[PDB]
């Protein structure tokens, strides 16, 4: 009836419209999040599928700048090289490789 | 409030629903008592389509409007 | 920032089939597309890429078409296929920069923040290398006049890994040259 | 029932701002497209749609699809800041549908022009004949600024088609209360 | 509040009038962004999952061999011997939460 | 309200027209166009004393077309401010204005330029400073050249002007050049911005260039005329001469400053002069 | 009902049939005019994979209706 | 400007057309009062084989050229 009781009515329903909106904007945002994470974590998954596996040996005498003689748990032994950046100062004869 | 739900296939439904109710939740109900997922079918009102992100009181839609239903998908 | 590419045969060789066979569409001066690759330490490795449908207006820079629905596709069933590659950059040709080409960036910068530019320049020549690499970067200009955004150089270099020597060396067997040479391959070196 | 597929290509130009209509212009132009989108999917199954827009250059936001449902996702979001620009808006229509897939469906340009617009006759005409030679329907919406431009759009429309062309429509509009209600009968006539 | 509605959105309209203001901007500009925005976001998102999933689904197939991890240390890396008496260094896990597994 | 036009033309021009023609644009609701005509009306040398008044109509207008490019809003508020003459009052009217334009954030920073502009005049340490550092950051990660940045450079070189900063204030008057257009403006200030630049370059502590100085189009043309010997000594410096009886003459010219320095300016020619011996 | 079934390779293959018959029957009438094993065949329709359970009255199809086909290809 | 193509099956046919064509529009004539499918037409001009792509002066084609006509075998 009156502008300012009008207004206020229409005010605080307009208001409580307003709390309404933002709850259910809460509740999509962390529920959204939380499917993020279960995302991540199949993503994880996908690159972790692609590994290989190495063998375990150890280092025997050291040969020539470049070459090593190593020997594998229970199968032969072998001739080798060692890779790129690998600080060769660390290969010491009896080392877990 | 009722609303007609119309296929093309000339079946009419009845829907019982409040204003408030967001499009999702009429799609709930429609998927709960008739069995039809919410996402194999679209909702027309004269030309009018509707979306999860406006409430059914956007479009200005009226008690025992009649609506259409449009599947999507090839068959199942 | 990146310090250096390097760029594998499978990407130059892709990019002159590219080339040959556009004709079957309809005629154009160059062609475009994206660089698949990877990032080890400020160092960038390229190691595949894919067409994809563009044209252009020969005056007009303001006209141009590219289609980002086919991108999308695309690199979707790449990656269906392998996980390990990411978009990095894209790769045109045609031999001399168009004024156009940064419009261009700054649209599949979206894709990647690095987007890194490489021009192949398919049909041949003498002197040197076939390929340069370029980096956009806004810079102070001057004392004073507008900061504008343009491409700086970045050095370049090609590349190979194990088991795509060993088809290359296969293909080049018929023509070949001396690993060392004695006087005879030094003294064409200086000249 | 005829296999053609189209463009819709919409303002979003700054005096967007303004409301004569019922609410603002933007959602009329949304109802339209809304609409128009929804007649041309309806009317053939296999028929397809895209959007472009023309104010502040032209951007290609959609590359040519069936789905439907993209465009109206993708259309919210125009924030109206734009200037008009018509020449480069219809050339980077036409170049984009230089490459449909499937190439016997028809050529169609339709576009929304909201704005006041300036222009040169002797281009306008020059790209009408363009369009004449390549065979390619266009249609208009007027809907704001009659005065300005009726001559202009009537000179292009007419000089486009005629001789027994096909009569492609000028729509045209007093600021009513909606633009759906005009729009239905004369573009549009699904059979 | 009573304070507010009465004081000022009774008494000093004018307060009314921007309190209409700042609700009706924020409430449009709020509700139709962001409802639109995150429910295409997990629409997206959902599917993007599914694929995913099914990518998985393939590579857990029947046949596995019984192994027992002797060591494990973080560079997430583990040592297994396997029942064909094999060892394996490896450096990643794989398809299972690297800090549930124990020795 | 919709009478206050109608009553209100007897004050300034176009009484018939300007204000019917408003009344026109209102009823119409073509925003755009309205918020055109009202910007260019307040350009008018009218004293425009009824400030209040306006801005009661103005913000009748944008209490819902405010949806309009706020940018333009920004500038016509502060054409209001500027007629004011309490501070207190203005900033507090500022800070309102800054609360409600929100969306398009270089309005914010056009405002904090005129809050700071307005702080400076009473007390610009424990303010001012803090206001410029406050607004670099927002400046950089704009894409375009934009219009504001004139602004910002003119608040920063003020703030510069005290004399102590001449080096830094020598380059910040240049990226305001490098952003106003093709010279248009007053002669008197063109030449006397020109003139204050030379002075504070020649003084400054880091700067040794005198090559690029000498072709930048605003020295060049507005001192051809009266007070030359600036450009004299400029080119002085630049050859490397040591002799200069045209400082003695600048000591009445412009005993501020350059008449107390005298001895850093000559050792600068002193090693200067190398440069060019040596070259 | 005549539909055409292509293949990877170009080959085009017409073919007559009746909606009320059953998908295995139509790998059938392939492998007899073909000659190829059932298990083989797998069939594509508008990007789904079509199934044994269903009828062409199901999966909606019309006549002129464009399958494809591909093998079922493997190594060791 | 008048082309003849010449089929293997003997026939001579002869088409007018201007200088600013493209091969796609000549097979699309082709198509017209052929009625074979332009995918399934190959033209050849003295050993040379063309392109859908490009315009007739790319191959300095004059007025009553003839043009070989092949078809594509492959769907045996």
């Amino acid at each position: 009836a009156d502008p300012r009781d009008k207004a206020l009515q229409d005010y605080r329903k307009k208001l409580l419209e307003h709390k309404e909106i933002d709850g259910r904007l809460k509740e999509l945002r962390e529920q959204l999040k939380e499917l993020t994470k279960q995302y991540e974590k199949s993503e994880n998954d996908l690159k972790a599928l692609q590994s290989v596996g190495q063998i375990v040996g150890e280092v025997l005498k050291q040969l020539t700048e470049e070459k090593f003689i190593v020997k594998a748990t229970n199968g032969p032994r072998y001739v080798v090289g060692c890779r790129r950046q690998l600080d060769k100062s660390k290969l010491k004869p009896g080392t877990r490789v | 409030m009722q609303i007609f739900v119309k296929t093309l296939t000339g079946k009419t439904i009845t829907l019982e629903v409040e204003p408030s109710d967001t499009i999702e939740n009429v799609k709930a109900k429609i998927q709960d008592k008739e069995g039809i997922p919410p996402d194999q079918q679209r909702l027309i009102f004269a030309g009018k389509q509707l979306e999860d992100g406006r409430t059914l009181s956007d479009y200005n839609i009226q008690r025992e409007s009649t609506l259409h239903l449009v599947l999507r998908l090839r068959g199942g | 920032a990146v310090q250096k590419v390097v760029v594998h045969p499978l990407v130059l060789l892709s990019v002159v089939d590219h080339f040959n066979r556009i004709g079957k569409v309809g005629n154009q001066k160059r062609v475009v597309g994206v660089l698949l690759g990877s990032w080890q330490k400020k160092v960038l490795d390229v190691s595949n890429s894919f067409a994809v449908p563009f044209d252009e207006d020969d005056k007009d820079d303001s006209v141009w078409f590219l289609d980002h629905d086919y991108l999308e596709n695309m690199y979707g069933m790449f990656k269906k296929v392998n996980a390990r590659e990411r978009i990095v950059g894209w790769y045109h040709t045609g031999p001399k920069l168009h004024k156009n080409d940064i419009a261009i960036n700054e649209l599949m910068k979206r894709y990647c923040p690095n987007s890194v530019l490489v021009i192949i320049d398919v049909k041949p020549k003498d002197l040197g290398l076939p390929t340069e690499a370029y980096i956009s970067v806004e810079e102070v200009h001057d004392d004073g006049t507008p900061t504008s955004k343009t491409f700086e150089h970045v050095t370049s270099e090609i590349g190979a890994e194990e088991a795509e020597e060993v088809g290359v060396e296969h293909l080049l067997r018929d023509i070949k040259d001396t690993t060392v040479g004695t006087l005879s391959q030094r003294i064409t070196n200086q000249v | 029932m005829v296999l053609e597929s189209t463009m819709v290509c919409v303002d979003n130009s700054e005096y967007m701002r303004n409301g004569d209509f019922l609410p603002t212009r933007l959602q009329a132009q949304q109802d339209a497209v809304n609409i128009v989108c929804h007649s041309k999917t309806r009317s053939n199954p296999e028929n397809n749609v895209g959007l472009i827009t023309l104010a502040n250059d032209c951007e290609v936001l959609t590359t040519l699809t069936p789905d439907t449902g993209r465009i109206l996702s993708k259309l919210h979001t125009v924030q109206p800041k734009g200037k008009i620009t018509f020449c480069t808006g219809i050339r980077v229509a036409h170049l984009a549908l230089k490459h449909r897939q499937g190439k016997n469906h028809k050529m169609r340009i339709i576009a929304f022009v909201g704005s006041p617009v300036e222009d040169n006759e002797k281009d306008l005409v020059k790209l009408a004949k363009r369009l004449k030679k390549e065979k390619v329907n266009v249609d208009i919406i007027n809907f704001g600024e009659e005065e300005v431009n009726t001559e202009k759009l009537t000179a292009f429309v007419n000089t486009l088609n005629g001789k027994d062309g096909t009569g492609s429509h000028l729509v045209t509009v007093p600021p009513g209360p909606s633009l759906a209600d005009a729009l239905i009968s004369s573009p549009i006539l699904a059979g | 509040e009573q304070d507010g509605i009465g004081e000022e959105v009774l008494k000093m309209s004018t307060e009314e009038i921007i309190q209409r203001t700042r609700l009706l901007d924020s409430e449009i500009k709020i509700m139709k962004s962001e409802v639109l925005r995150v429910t295409h976001e997990l629409q997206a998102m959902k599917d993007k999952i599914k694929e995913n999933s099914e990518k998985i689904k393939v590579n857990k197939t029947l046949p596995y061999l019984v192994s027992n991890v002797i060591e494990l240390l973080d560079v997430k890396c583990a040592v297994i011997k396997t029942s064909t008496r094999q060892t394996y260094f490896l450096p990643v896990i794989g398809l299972v939460d690297a800090e549930k597994l124990k020795p | 309200v919709p009478g206050f036009l109608q009553q209100s033309q007897n004050s300034g021009p176009g009484q018939p027209a300007v204000w019917h023609r408003l009344e026109e644009l209102y009823t119409k609701k073509l925003w755009h166009q309205l918020t055109l005509q009202v910007l260019d009306f307040v350009q008018d040398p009218c004293f425009a004393q009824g400030d209040g008044l306006i801005k009661l109509y103005e913000n009748f207008i944008s209490e819902f077309e405010h949806r309009v490019n706020p940018l333009s809003l920004v500038e016509i508020i502060l054409h209001v401010v500027r007629q004011m003459t309490d501070p207190n009052v203005a900033l507090t009217f500022l800070e309102k204005t800054r609360e409600k334009v929100k969306s398009s954030d270089e309005a914010v920073i056009l405002c904090k330029t005129a809050i700071g502009a307005l702080k400076l005049n009473i007390g610009d340490l424990q303010v001012t400073k803090e206001t410029i550092e406050d607004v670099e950051e927002m400046l950089n990660n704009l894409p375009g050249v934009t219009s504001v940045h004139s602004r910002f450079y003119d608040l920063s070189s003020k703030y510069y002007q005290t004399i102590g900063n001449h080096a830094s204030y020598y380059k910040d008057a240049l990226r305001f050049l490098g952003c106003v257009d093709i010279k248009d403006l007053p002669v008197s200030e063109q030449q006397e911005r020109a003139f204050t630049l030379g002075l504070a370059g020649l003084l400054g502590e880091g700067v040794f260039n005198f090559g690029e100085l000498l072709m930048h189009p605003v020295l060049e043309s507005l001192r051809n005329t009266d007070r030359q010997w600036l450009i004299d000594t400029l080119y002085a410096f630049n050859s490397g001469n040591v002799e200069r009886f045209q400082t003695l003459k600048t000591a009445w010219g412009q005993q501020p400053d350059l008449a107390a320095n005298e001895a850093q300016l000559l050792r600068k020619i002193q090693l200067l002069c190398l440069m060019e011996m040596t070259f």
